[PDB]
């Protein structure tokens, strides 16, 4: 089970 | 096999708090024609098991007993989200035809093994969501057929071993939220295959190597949340494949490279919270695919590009908090996409550009603190897709009413401290949703409109300091969701309505320094949410009500400047909350009650300019009190060994 990461805004 | 099949069932044996719905009732009968077909989750090649895929199957245990030498075939292993706990073996490197291996998911403890390293026809390695710790082993980087791996969420420290340069094949490599720490090494710049970096939320340091512009195929590059430093490196707008690039909360310093308008792909830009410095680069506006540019919280000066007039796919501008100045181009506006602009806290100057909400898609315009004048823009007044609209610490200026169109999805608007005139309109009614309606200390003149009470859903509403004029309607009542209202430093006369006391949901009212008469509504007794009421510097006259002191939630309460007068109630002792009372400046007579003695909250308190006699009653507040505070009364006399001005009792 594997997702990239999210950025989030500021 | 038989022997495959009954060292499974020997591991299996060792599973606690296991309940019998389990899938694995089906792992029986060892024999072929009932392993290869039936055991849950087995799947076989030439009657030996290639596959075991227990995922999500409610196992307890651990590897233990996992029967390492007794399936040499094994190619897909799958145990994730399951309670297996226990560390991972070495023995798990003897698969010498794993392919895919996802023990993600768990509560595995303890160092990844350098074994693992072992297993060359490894496609795919996922361990995520364990509690995995020690530095990941420099074997891993023999994994040469590997395309993806995955360690995320552990806790995982040391460096990223420099091995990770012989991954030739890694296309995505997800190593977020652990401890990980020291440089990057270069060699990661030297992945030909590379897609996907994430490799935020860690305790990485040291400079972004400049190897990384080697990364020709990198979409997605994201180490926000590290402690990286240095200046980010020119070589970075060589990945003219990067649709997002996130740096955001880090150590960087420096410019930002002007190489980066050479992404034609880059579509998001988070750099926020860094200490970047210097002007922008007129070159970020040649970043044509750009969306969502965030670099705010930084230490940016100069002036916005007009080159971000060719931004044309530009949706979110973040530059708050940093220190650009000067005037604003209208290119900083010109994106039709454009919905978030957000300036606040900066120096700005000038006027808003008429490009703004040429697109009838900006949502939030946010602009605190600047030095921006002029008037609105008429593109501004007839943006109806606003909801968000913060001006507070600016200049702007012209005829309110003239200034502001008709914004249905308003939800919040501050205005403070501008140099806005004329009347309110009657056009604010149709923010049907408003929650926020700030207009303090502009120049509004004239009445509120009656229309303005029909605004149900305001939380917050504040004209204070302006010249408005006129009187409240009892239809104040409709507000009645109102929490905060401060109406204070206006031209209001008439009395007090009665209908506030329904605005039970009030916390802080301010109506003072106005000019209404009459009496203090003797119904002001049901505001349980009221902290704060200020009805100071008024003409308000006769007694002060008892349905005052049942405000059980009053902390301050100011009636000073009034022509209140006969005497001040005992049944004070009830504001068991009340922190700070003033009643100066009034026509008030008789002692202060003793009952005073009950408020032992009471810390500041003011009767001076009264027509009050008798002693002081004991609490802290009076004892404290510096002799200003009971000077200008009829006869009030004091205790000695407590100097307050007072000619001692008799
Ligand atoms: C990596 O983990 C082991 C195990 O640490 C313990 O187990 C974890 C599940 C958790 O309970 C931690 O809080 C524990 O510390 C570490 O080895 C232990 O090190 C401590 C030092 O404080 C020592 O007292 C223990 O006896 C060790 N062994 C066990 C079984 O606890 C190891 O130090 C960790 N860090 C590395 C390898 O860098
Ligand atoms: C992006 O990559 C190109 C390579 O195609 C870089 O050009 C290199 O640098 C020198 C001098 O600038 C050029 O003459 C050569 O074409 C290239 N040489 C090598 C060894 O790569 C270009 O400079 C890179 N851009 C940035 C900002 O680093
Ligand atoms: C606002 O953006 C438009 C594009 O949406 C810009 O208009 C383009 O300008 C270039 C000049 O380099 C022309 O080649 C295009 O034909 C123009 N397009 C259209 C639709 O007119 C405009 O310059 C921008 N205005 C600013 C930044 O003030
Ligand atoms: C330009 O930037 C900001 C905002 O426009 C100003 O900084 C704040 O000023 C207030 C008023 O003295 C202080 O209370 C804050 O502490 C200041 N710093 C912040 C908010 O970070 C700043 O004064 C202006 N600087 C110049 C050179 O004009
Ligand atoms: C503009 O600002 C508002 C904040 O008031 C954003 O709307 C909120 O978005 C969050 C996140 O989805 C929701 O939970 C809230 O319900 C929204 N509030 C309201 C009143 O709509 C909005 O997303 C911003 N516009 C953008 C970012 O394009
Ligand atoms: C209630 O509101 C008045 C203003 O209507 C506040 O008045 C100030 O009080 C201090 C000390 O009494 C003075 O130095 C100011 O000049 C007063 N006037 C103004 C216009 O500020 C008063 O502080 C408020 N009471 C509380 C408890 O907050
Ligand atoms: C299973 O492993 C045995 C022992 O190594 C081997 O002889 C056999 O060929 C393997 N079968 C398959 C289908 O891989
Ligand atoms: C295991 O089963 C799940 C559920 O069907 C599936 O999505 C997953 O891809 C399987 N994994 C392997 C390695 O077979
Ligand atoms: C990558 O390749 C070398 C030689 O091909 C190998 O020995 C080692 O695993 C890696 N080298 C370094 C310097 O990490
Ligand atoms: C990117 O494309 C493929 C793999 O995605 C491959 O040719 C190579 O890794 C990259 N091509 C380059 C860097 O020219
Ligand atoms: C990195 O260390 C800082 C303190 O230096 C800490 O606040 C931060 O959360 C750490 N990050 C991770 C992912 O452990
Ligand atoms: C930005 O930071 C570097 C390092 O402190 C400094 O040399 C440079 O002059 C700075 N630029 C500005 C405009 O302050
Ligand atoms: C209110 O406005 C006056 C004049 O417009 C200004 O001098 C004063 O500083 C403003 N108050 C605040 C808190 O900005």
């Amino acid at each position: 089970p594997v997702r990239s990461s999210q950025s989030s805004q500021a | 096999t038989v022997e495959e099949a009954n060292a499974l069932l020997k591991w299996k044996s060792t599973f606690t708090n296991q309940t019998s719905s389990s899938k694995l009732s089906s792992w029986v009968n060892p024999n072929t024609s009932s392993f290869c077909t039936s055991w849950y989750g087995v799947a076989c090649s030439l009657g030996s098991i290639i596959r075991l895929n227990l995922t999500n199957t409610g196992i307890e245990g651990t590897f233990e007993d996992f029967p390492f030498s007794s399936l040499p075939n094994l190619t897909f292993v799958d145990l994730s989200m399951n309670r297996f706990s226990g560390t991972i073996s070495p023995e798990w490197g003897r698969f010498s035809k794993l392919e895919y291996f996802d023990l993600s998911i768990n509560q595995l403890v303890g160092e990844i093994p350098p074994e693992l390293g072992k297993l060359s026809n490894l496609d795919t390695l996922h361990l995520v969501e364990n509690k995995l710790n020690g530095s990941i082993p420099s074997e891993i980087g023999r994994l040469t057929k590997v395309t993806e791996i995955a360690i995320y969420d552990n806790l995982l420290t040391g460096p990223i071993p420099s091995s990770f340069g012989n991954l030739t094949k890694l296309v995505n490599l997800y190593l977020f939220i652990n401890s990980l720490s020291g440089s990057i090494p270069s060699e990661i710049g030297n992945l030909p295959n590379l897609r996907e970096l994430c490799l935020d939320r860690n305790n990485l340091t040291g400079k972004i190597p400049s190897s990384f512009g080697n990364l020709k195929n990198v979409t997605l590059l994201n180490m926000f949340e590290n402690q990286l430093s240095g200046e980010i490196p020119p070589e970075i707008g060589n990945m003219t494949a990067l649709d997002t690039l996130s740096l955001h909360t880090n150590k960087l310093t420096g410019p930002i490279p002007s190489t980066l308008g050479n992404i034609k792909t880059l579509a998001v830009l988070h750099l926020y919270l860094n200490q970047l410095n210097g002007s922008i680069p007129p070159e970020l506006g040649e970043m044509e695919s750009m969306i969502d540019l965030e670099i705010s919280e930084n230490k940016l000066t100069g002036p916005v590009p007009d080159s971000f007039g060719k931004l044309t796919a530009l949706e979110w501008l973040f530059l708050r908090d940093n220190q650009l100045s000067g005037p604003i181009p209208p290119g900083i506006a010109n994106s039709t996409e454009l919905t978030v602009l957000q300036l606040d806290t900066n120096n700005f100057t000038g006027f808003l550009p008429d490009t703004i909400c040429r697109g009838g898609k900006l949502e939030n315009l946010t602009l605190d603190d600047n030095h921006f004048e002029g008037p609105v823009p008429k593109s501004l007044r007839d943006c109806k897709s606003l909801i968000r609209v913060r001006f507070k610490g600016n200049s702007f200026s012209g005829d309110i009413s003239e200034a502001f169109g008709v914004y249905p999805t308003l939800n919040f608007i501050d205005l403070s401290n501008n140099n806005f005139h004329g009347q309110l309109s009657a056009n604010w009614e149709q923010s049907q949703k408003l929650v926020a309606f700030i207009l303090s200390n502009n120049s509004i003149t004239g009445a509120i409109p009656p229309e303005i009470w029909n605004m149900t859903q305001l939380s917050q509403l504040d004209l204070s300091s302006n010249r408005i004029t006129g009187e409240l309607p009892e239809s104040i009542s409709n507000i009645n969701r109102i929490s905060k209202l401060q109406l204070n430093g206006n031209r209001l006369s008439g009395k007090i309505p009665s209908g506030i006391r329904l605005l039970t949901n009030l916390e802080y009212l301010d109506l003072s320094s106005n000019r209404f008469s009459f009496e203090i509504p003797p119904t002001l007794n049901n505001l349980p949410r009221l902290y704060y009421m200020n009805l100071s510097r008024n003409d308000l006259d006769q007694t002060i009500p008892e349905g005052l002191t049942k405000l059980s939630q009053l902390q301050m309460l100011d009636l000073s400047y009034n022509q209140l007068d006969g005497e001040i109630s005992s049944q004070f002792r009830s504001l068991q909350n009340l922190e700070r009372l003033d009643l100066s400046h009034n026509n008030l007579s008789g002692q202060i009650p003793p009952s005073f003695k009950d408020m032992l909250a009471l810390t500041h308190v003011d009767v001076s300019h009264n027509n009050l006699q008798g002693p002081i009653p004991d609490n802290a507040a009076f004892r404290n009190a510096p002799p200003d505070a009971f000077e200008g009364n009829k006869d009030l006399c004091g205790s000695v060994n407590t100097t307050q001005g007072l000619k001692p009792c008799s």
